[PDB]
């Protein structure tokens, strides 16, 4: 996979690396999740998620 | 803002108004606890440095609810290559004199990387544009945030449906050209803020454009993505005394 295509289907931040390699990553305040792309809040505000609609 | 509507009380998180002796001045964007960006363009009069006031949480201008929190702009950080009275590199890092707090109502934008920017977020069409500016051209200031959805547009496409200073690769168009809806006067420096996969990123800053809402026009924004490394670099330096920095750019 590669970041230019898709956005190397992370969710967030894409590297490319030496080989057929891709990493992504997330912003401060998210983690990385197992499937490698997907990222979750690790703190209570988030950058760029709305409180009141996440809450509903 | 003209064309646009109300933001609902705490859905625009990131945005800030910035004052100068307690008059309206401009908007920003909060990236983090004690960092703003707006336009470099705001800042071309001031005559008091140490007046200077950042509010968060604001919503509704003609009443105290709590939600807000002012902090005084410690420095404002415009890069080596704007020019005062003129259109390029119109951009502002501001540190606040003490970290805002983060509630439901305060909330920073992401900064992107310049890779997912360029590659990803600049091919997302529309993106949400704020402030408290003009409702209409030549018209009175709104008292309630308000929030217009843009479309954006490849540089060669907004000169050709066009009919000024030139539009740069630090710039990009973005709005309708039906003088129907756009950013105003009164919105420089707010958030462009651009939804991928549940989550918004600032990608352009207000910044220019002929008249508001002017038929045969659109809005100019800054194009963040060039600066997201200068305002990097700038967030890990240590404060210097004296509120405005010149700092070197690229
Ligand atoms: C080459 C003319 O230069 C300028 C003209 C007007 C402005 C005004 N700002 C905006 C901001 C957003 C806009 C969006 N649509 C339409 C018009 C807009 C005007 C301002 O602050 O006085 C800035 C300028 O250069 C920094
Ligand atoms: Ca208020
Ligand atoms: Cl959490
Ligand atoms: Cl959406
Ligand atoms: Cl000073």
């Amino acid at each position: 996979l590669i970041c230019v295509n898709e956005n190397g289907g992370c969710e967030q931040y894409c590297s490319d690396h030496t080989g057929t390699k891709r990493s992504c990553r997330c912003h401060e305040g998210y983690s990385l999740l197992a499937d490698g792309v997907s990222c979750t809040p690790t703190v209570e505000y988030p950058c760029g998620k709305i409180p009141i609609l996440e809450k509903r | 803002i003209v064309g646009g509507k109300v933001c609902p009380k705490g859905e625009c998180p990131w945005q800030v108004l910035l004052l100068v002796n307690g008059a309206q001045l401009c908007g920003g964007t909060l990236i983090n606890t004690i960092w703003v960006v707006s336009a470099a363009h705001c800042f071309d009069k001031i005559k008091n440095w140490r007046n200077l006031i950042a509010v968060l949480g604001e919503h509704d201008l003609s009443e105290h609810d709590g939600d807000e929190q002012s902090r005084r702009v410690a420095q404002v950080i415009i890069p080596s290559t704007y020019v005062p009275g003129t259109t390029n590199h119109d951009i502002a890092l501001l540190r606040l004199h003490q970290p805002v707090v983060l509630t439901d109502h305060v909330v920073p934008l992401c900064l992107p990387e310049r890779t997912f920017s360029e590659r990803t977020l600049a091919f997302v069409r529309f993106s949400l544009v704020s402030g408290w500016g003009q409702l209409l051209d030549r018209g009175a200031t709104a008292l309630e945030l308000m929030v217009l959805n843009v479309p954006r547009l490849m540089t060669q496409d907004c000169l050709q449906q066009s009919r000024s200073p030139n539009i740069t690769e630090y710039m990009f168009c973005a709005g309708y050209s039906d003088g129907s809806k756009d950013s105003c006067k009164g919105d420089s420096g707010g958030p462009h803020a651009t939804h991928y996969r549940g989550t918004w990123y600032l990608t352009g800053i207000v910044s220019w454009g002929q008249g508001c809402a002017t038929v045969g026009h659109f809005g100019v924004y800054t194009r963040v993505s060039q600066y997201i490394e200068w305002l990097q670099k700038l967030m890990r330096s240590e404060p210097r005394p004296g509120v405005l920095l010149r700092a070197p750019f690229p």
